[PDB]
């Protein structure tokens, strides 16, 4: 168990790292979760309450609707 | 007329200037074939000269590119004619290509008219 | 049987069957399951012989 | 609507009061990338003009006369081609445009 | 006589296959392709004939693993081979002599690019 | 003081085995596993 | 993991096991355990009936 | 300050341009071929000694 | 997001391959007229027919084959190397197929 | 491409599960508690199931042959014996970093003397020992010094390992002819029997 | 009268063709060119192999 | 942030063999894992300051471990921590 | 060795070769009103044996084109599944094995018939392949003189007092 050494971010949040093995970080951030690791997924609930709603279904593209 | 096959030579560079001396100038050629030739020389020319200039544009921007600008000399001018070279071939190529198109149409009609391929009649 | 021993540690003799040994092992091939299923329900699969084995299987009455 | 998450809360607009933006010492250093990135770039789009718009317009406007990638294929009789006596409707002008 | 090798069949083809220990002895220092391809057999084999389950399905693990790691191994060889090929193939198209001189009696015929029937195709007699 | 084959394939060799660490990035694996 | 064996006694002279687990969790090994992912579904109210 | 650095980092030691390391090439000297220039009498003939010089300029 | 299941993705394959079995009926009904296409009679009318074989030859059209193949083969590297690729590192194989 | 077996479903809440999604610490932190979780309910049913094996006894002996057995102990052997391989073969290649501390010396070290061996020297390689094995050798030496996987010793302990497992014992099975269309015991002979 | 001659050879044939050829041929699926013993690849039916071979 | 930027290992361990990292002049592949965005630097020590580039490295140089080739017979029975049940 | 040595599709190794596509030229570039009721046979009978035989070469070299399609893939054989690469491949590897095998000269028995005939008929197909067809009848010329034919009609003709009509490749006299 390589667990991670030390976190020197003056932000006492990402101590979090600290606790945890390399492995196990590995795991849920990289390979399988690497489009989630680190990261907080705030844009995903806002597309999925995009998709989920009765919204204009005149669409230009990914971003924006039809002018 | 001419040989048919895979082992057969291609035509040469003088058999071809051979052949359009003779749809051009010979008898025995109706006008509509002498004017396939001419209408062949007439648009064909256009390609080499325009091939040639954009190819000399292309280069004097290309001898002044980010890279290329500060190249040793000899690097330099060899990356800076390359577009020359390729646009300057291209053009020459063309040219060929469609006089030479025309041409042989010119001459297969040619070959039509006078009877001269077996296995075509009307 | 005797000859073929006699010519066993000679170079040549060992080379020829050097190339013939690499050339036996240079082509080695992977033929991976397509399905979905995958690893998984081929290992499902074959477990037929092995099941009657298992104390899930053992008569074991409730009452 | 979709910014008003109900369980939590979205990233603020702006970085955070702690962060500060002052400049520091200077890590990593490749310039030259830039150069290379120009050359690359206006080489392609030089390529990519000379590839799609000169040679296509000299060929298709400035001549009557097909290429032999034309009709090499084909079995018609040889025969030119003009801009004009072909698609009265222009469906091609929107075509080429997009 | 004859029967003895003809209908007496021989040992090897009714019994199971022993495990060829000649190809597992100088394996190369590397995870190569042949090596990948020999673990992946291995748990295969064993997976298939083991009634053992807890060593089953550490290997249909290590299976799964080592099929990601093969089918990256073949993605490189799969480009390396098929970009060969093309480059291959068009540097033999561009320095071979391509035969122009093809029969070009299928172009022409005559009694179409004519009309033969001029002035009777439309109907008058 | 003037040219040099020797020089000259110096640079041939470099102009050739610039693009590979870029060509070798391309085909690199990530750390991502997209099952 | 390590079970206290006061604690087994107690589990055993409370509980006598009968039955066997159908749970094929049970096969697996401590190796197999940690390579395991621990993935989430999210479990709201459903209004979707197909 | 960073004019005086002509716009790159005062700590980083860089990569020399194709000017600077065309010029470091072409300043090499030329160490000719050192095997003429040996005290052996068979360097003494037309020749070699031709050889020597058009090499070892 | 939470609109993809199976049924919509078996849905949407479905949907494919029926909009090409559609485009292949007229087209199949085409080639098929274009085999036993009408002709003139071979005795008197259309003598020459029977060596208008229409051949094209092989090499030219084995040179003209050679980008759909390399696109063939660049989109089946492209979905392959997607299990541990990224967007940016791929950018490379779509403007490939692109150009 | 495979079908992932190892991938264990928890339910959450939607609060709960747009917190995961929006805290990373957090995520963390539940999701190795649920990995303690499943350690513990893994334990436990290996536990329950070790108890009913006691009070009712093995469901019965399994019919295997006995080239089937020696080939289920030579494979298992084998798989050990390419997980070390591949286990030295990733620590050669991740050696710039896995330590970058210690990378510049030992590097030297590996270069300086695989260029001792193959310069003025041919390196003439007995057995499974290669030249990539022996750079390896050179590059981990101090801590090859303190536990070296030396591959007849380990070929000895992984045997070992394999028989001392417990699968493999000859009570829980019914050597039989597979090949027979009708069960039949082992007919081999007498002094086979005793070798195996 | 072609026709018997032809079939007597064809039986003959499958004679000559059984331990000839066909025997030897099935020697190479004994085990894979990896050395591992044959085993069972699934096209789409996982079908059960209980039986010996 | 510094904090997000990690030099993460290939997902296919075979492929380590196959980096640009390898060479002595390849290219660093460093992922920002808040954004997944990548940051590919030359390995070259002439690009580089040296009065924080050990400091760089040792920041983000946290999930490429030993860990990755594997477990020896030694150290597969401290891959975990214990979990006792039942000492109270 | 084989019992049909009598068939007129059959041939031995030293028998005149022509591929089929010489076989198809030399076909273009001749009447049959200049040719014999038997000579009208043997093109013929050697129009039967050669369109069964070009309907066939392409399955002859489909286990070629097949295994070089495989190892263009890679080392592996992803059936089933890698169809579409296989065949890909295939549709451009099998024409070029067919074209090897369509350039690839083979002998017959109507090959050594129809050309190296002494009658009528064997000077005309040989005088026609001649003057239309140079180049095969170049290779024919020196394929029929290395098989000890004896023909007026060959540029390798030591007792003609008409010089050659081609360049005359080298060979050992
Ligand atoms: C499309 C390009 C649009 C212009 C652009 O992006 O310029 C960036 C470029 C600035 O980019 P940079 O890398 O931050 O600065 C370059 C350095 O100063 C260092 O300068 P440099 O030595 O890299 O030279 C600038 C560079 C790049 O400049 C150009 O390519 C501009 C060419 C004219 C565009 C009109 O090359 C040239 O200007 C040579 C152009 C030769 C003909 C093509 O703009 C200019 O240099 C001025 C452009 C003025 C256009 C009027
Ligand atoms: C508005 C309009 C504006 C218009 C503007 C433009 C107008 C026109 C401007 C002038 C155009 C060009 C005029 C003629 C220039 C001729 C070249 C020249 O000056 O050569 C000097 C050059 C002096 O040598 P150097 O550059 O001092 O030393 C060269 C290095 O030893 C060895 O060189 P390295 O180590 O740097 O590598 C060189 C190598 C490097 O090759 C590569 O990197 C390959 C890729 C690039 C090509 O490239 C070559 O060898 C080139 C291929 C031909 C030789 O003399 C020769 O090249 C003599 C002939 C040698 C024949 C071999
Ligand atoms: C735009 C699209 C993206 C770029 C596409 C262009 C090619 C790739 C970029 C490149 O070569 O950059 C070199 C260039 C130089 O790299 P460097 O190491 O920084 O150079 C300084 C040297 O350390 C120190 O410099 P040095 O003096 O020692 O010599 C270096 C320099 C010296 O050059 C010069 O002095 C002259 C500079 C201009 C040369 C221009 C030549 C071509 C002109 C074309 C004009 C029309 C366009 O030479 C070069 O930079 C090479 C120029 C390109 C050579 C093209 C021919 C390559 C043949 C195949 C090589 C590999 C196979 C053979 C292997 C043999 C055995 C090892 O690097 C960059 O531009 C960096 C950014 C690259 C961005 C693209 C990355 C993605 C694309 C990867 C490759 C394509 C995809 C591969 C398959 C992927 C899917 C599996
Ligand atoms: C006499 C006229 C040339 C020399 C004028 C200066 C006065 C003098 O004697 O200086 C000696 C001079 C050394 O004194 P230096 O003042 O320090 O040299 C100034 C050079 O610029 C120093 O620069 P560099 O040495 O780099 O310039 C020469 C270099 C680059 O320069 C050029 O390429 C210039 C080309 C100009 C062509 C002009 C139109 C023709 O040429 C080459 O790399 C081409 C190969 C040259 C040698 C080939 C023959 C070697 C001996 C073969 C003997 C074979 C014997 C058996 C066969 C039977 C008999 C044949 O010796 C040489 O340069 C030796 C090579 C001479 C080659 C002359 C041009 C080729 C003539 C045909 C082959 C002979
Ligand atoms: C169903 C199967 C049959 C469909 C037949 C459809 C009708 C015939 C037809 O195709 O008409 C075409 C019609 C035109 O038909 P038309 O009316 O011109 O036909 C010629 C008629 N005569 C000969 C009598 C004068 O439309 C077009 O041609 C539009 C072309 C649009 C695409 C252009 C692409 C340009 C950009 C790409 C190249 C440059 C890249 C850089
Ligand atoms: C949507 C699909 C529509 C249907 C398309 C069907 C196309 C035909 C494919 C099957 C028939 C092929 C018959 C070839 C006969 C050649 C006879 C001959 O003498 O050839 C010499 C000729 C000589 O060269 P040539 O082709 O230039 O001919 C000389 C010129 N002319 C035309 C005037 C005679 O060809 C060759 O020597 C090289 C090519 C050999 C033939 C290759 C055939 C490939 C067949 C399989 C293709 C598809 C594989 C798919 C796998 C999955």
């Amino acid at each position: 168990m390589n667990r991670f050494f030390k976190v020197s971010s003056k932000y006492q949040y990402y101590k979090y790292l600290e606790q945890y093995d390399a492995a196990f970080l590995r795991k849920y951030q990289s390979e399988t979760h690497w489009y989630l690791g680190r990261r907080g997924a705030w844009k995903n609930l806002v597309i999925k309450y995009a998709g989920d709603h009765i919204s204009l279904e005149e669409e230009h593209n990914v971003k924006y609707k039809t002018h | 007329m001419e040989p048919f096959g895979t082992d057969e030579r291609n035509w040469t560079h003088e058999e071809k200037d051979i052949i359009t001396r003779f749809l051009k100038y010979d008898k025995h050629v109706n006008l509509k074939t002498a004017e396939m030739v001419y209408s062949a020389e007439v648009e064909s020319a256009y390609f080499g000269k325009a091939g040639a200039l954009a190819g000399g544009v292309i280069s004097a921007l290309f001898f002044n590119f980010p890279i290329v600008r500060n190249l040793p000399i000899i690097r330099r001018s060899v990356i800076g004619v390359l577009p020359f070279l390729y646009c300057y071939t291209w053009g020459k190529n063309t040219q060929e290509e469609l006089r030479w198109l025309k041409t042989f149409a010119a001459y297969q009609r040619f070959v039509v008219y006078h009877g001269q391929h077996c296995k075509l009649w009307v | 049987l005797f000859l073929i021993n006699n010519y066993k540690a000679y170079k040549i003799n060992t080379f020829f069957l050097y190339i013939y040994i690499y050339l036996n092992n240079l082509n080695i091939i992977w033929y991976p399951i397509f399905k979905a299923y995958s690893i998984f329900g081929y290992y499902k699969s074959t477990r037929l012989n092995f099941i009657d084995t298992k104390n899930e299987n053992i008569k074991r009455i409730k009452y | 609507n979709y910014l008003d998450q109900p369980f939590v809360k979205v990233p603020n607009a702006n970085p955070n009061a702690s962060l500060n933006f002052e400049e520091g010492e200077v890590l990593y250093e490749n310039t030259r990338l830039l150069e290379w990135a120009k050359f690359w770039n206006y080489s392609v789009v030089v390529g990519y003009l000379w590839c799609a718009y000169f040679v296509p317009y000299n060929i298709f406007f400035k001549t009557h006369m097909p290429l032999e990638h034309a009709y090499d294929n084909l079995f018609f009789p040889y025969f030119q081609h003009t801009h004009f006596l072909w698609d009265n409707n222009a469906l091609h002008i929107p075509t080429v445009g997009g | 006589m004859i029967w003895k090798y003809l209908q007496r069949t021989n040992r090897g083809n009714i019994i199971q296959a022993g495990l060829q220990h000649r190809k597992f002895e100088n394996l190369p220092f590397k995870q190569n392709f042949d090596n990948l391809t020999k673990a992946y057999d291995l748990r295969m084999w064993y997976i298939s004939n083991s009634p053992h389950e807890a060593k089953n399905l550490e290997y249909v693990n290590e299976l799964e693993a080592l099929h990601n790691e093969l089918n990256y191994q073949n993605s490189r060889q799969f480009l390396f081979r098929t970009v060969s090929f093309l480059l291959g193939w068009a540097l033999f198209y561009q320095f071979y002599e391509l035969p122009k001189t093809y029969d070009w009696q299928d172009t022409q015929e005559p009694k179409h690019q004519v009309p033969a029937y001029g002035d009777l195709e439309e109907g008058g007699d | 003081k003037g040219f040099n084959l020797a020089n000259a394939v110096n640079t041939v060799k470099s102009t050739l085995n610039a693009p590979i660490k870029h060509i070798k990035r391309n085909i690199e694996p990530t750390g991502s596993n997209y099952s | 993991t390590v079970i206290n064996s006061e604690f087994l006694t107690y589990l055993k002279s409370n509980y006598k096991i009968s039955f066997s687990a159908s749970n094929i969790v049970k096969y697996l090994s401590d190796k197999s355990v940690n390579n395991s992912v621990i993935l989430y579904l999210r479990k709201n109210k459903i209004f979707n009936k197909s | 300050a960073h004019r005086s650095n002509l716009y790159q980092s005062k700590d980083i030691v860089g990569e020399k341009s194709f000017h600077e390391k065309h010029l470091e090439q072409q300043t090499a000297p030329y160490s000719g071929v050192k095997s003429l220039e040996e005290p052996v009498s068979q360097n003494k003939s037309f020749i070699n000694s031709l050889m020597r010089a058009i090499h070892n300029h | 997001y939470s609109k993809f299941t199976a049924a919509i993705q078996r849905f949407w394959k479905r949907t494919y391959i029926i909009f090409w079995v559609i485009e292949a009926g007229t087209f199949s009904v085409f080639f098929y007229l274009t085999l036993n296409a009408s002709s003139e009679p071979v005795y008197m009318y259309d003598q020459i027919k029977i060596y208008k074989t229409h051949l094209f030859s092989w090499r030219w059209f084995l040179i003209k084959l050679l980008p759909s193949v390399s696109i063939i083969l660049l989109g089946y590297y492209l979905q392959l190397t997607l299990k541990w690729n990224l967007f940016n590192k791929q950018n490379t194989i779509v403007l490939l197929i692109t150009l | 491409f495979e079908t992932p077996s190892n991938m264990v479903y928890s339910m959450v809440n939607p609060d709960e599960h747009d917190r995961l999604l929006v805290d990373p610490a957090y995520r963390m932190e539940r999701t190795k508690a649920l990995e303690e979780k499943y350690k513990v309910y893994t334990s436990s049913l290996r536990e329950v199931e070790k108890q009913f094996e006691e009070r009712y006894g093995r469901a019965g002996q399994i019919n295997i042959s006995k080239v089937t057995y020696s080939t289920l102990i030579d494979v298992e052997k084998a798989v050990l014996k390419m997980d070390r391989l591949f286990r030295k073969v990733a620590k050669f290649e991740n050696r710039a970093f896995i330590d970058r501390a210690n990378h510049s010396r030992r590097e030297k070290r590996m270069l300086e003397r695989a260029q001792q061996r193959w310069d003025s020297n041919y390196s003439f390689f007995t057995g499974s020992l290669t030249e990539e094995e022996q750079k390896y050798r050179d590059y981990y030496e101090t801590e090859l010094e303190a536990y070296p996987e030396d591959e007849g010793i380990e070929q000895q302990l992984d045997q070992q390992e394999v028989l001392l497992s417990g699968r493999y014992d000859p009570k829980l099975y019914d050597f039989q002819e597979g090949y027979t269309k009708n069960p039949e015991d082992d007919q081999t002979s007498l002094i086979e029997k005793k070798a195996f | 009268n072609i026709r018997a001659h032809f079939w007597s050879n064809f039986a003959l044939g499958l004679l000559i063709t059984g331990p000839i050829f066909i025997i030897p041929f099935g020697k190479a699926f004994r085990n894979l060119r990896s050395g591992v013993p044959y085993y069972f690849r699934p096209k789409y039916v996982f079908t059960q192999k209980n039986q010996y071979n | 942030e510094v904090a997000h930027l990690e030099h993460l290992p290939p997902s296919v361990r075979s492929g380590v063999k196959d980096l640009s990292a390898q060479d002595a002049d390849g290219l660093v592949d460093v992922t920002c894992m808040s954004s997944q965005r990548s940051l590919v630097f030359y390995k070259g020590d002439q690009y580089w300051n040296p009065k924080v580039y050990n400091d760089f490295i040792n920041q983000t140089s946290n999930l490429w471990t030993r860990n990755y080739t594997g477990y020896n017979r030694l150290e597969v029975q401290n891959s975990v921590e214990q979990v006792k049940i039942g000492f109270s | 060795m084989d019992n049909n040595y009598h068939f007129w599709g059959n041939g031995d190794r030293q028998d005149v070769s022509l591929s089929y596509e010489d076989y198809y030229s030399i076909l273009d570039c001749l009447l049959d009103e200049k040719l014999s009721p038997q000579g009208l046979m043997k093109f013929k009978n050697l129009h039967e044996v050669s369109m069964y035989g070009v309907s066939y070469v392409p399955l002859y070299c489909f286990p070629v084109a097949y295994g070089i399609s495989h190892m263009l893939t890679g080392k592996v054989r992803r059936g089933h599944s890698g169809y579409r690469n296989l065949f890909s491949l295939m549709s451009v590897v099998l024409p070029f094995t067919c074209w090897y095998a369509y350039t690839t000269p083979i002998p017959r028995r109507l090959y050594t018939e129809i050309i190296c005939s002494n009658n009528a008929d064997g000077a005309y197909v040989r005088n026609r392949i001649k003057q239309q067809k140079p180049g095969i009848w170049r290779k024919l010329s020196q394929q029929l003189y290395n098989k000890n034919f004896r023909f007026p009609e060959l540029n390798q003709d030591l007792t003609a007092t008409e010089f050659p009509l081609d360049y005359v490749a080298p060979h050992k006299f």
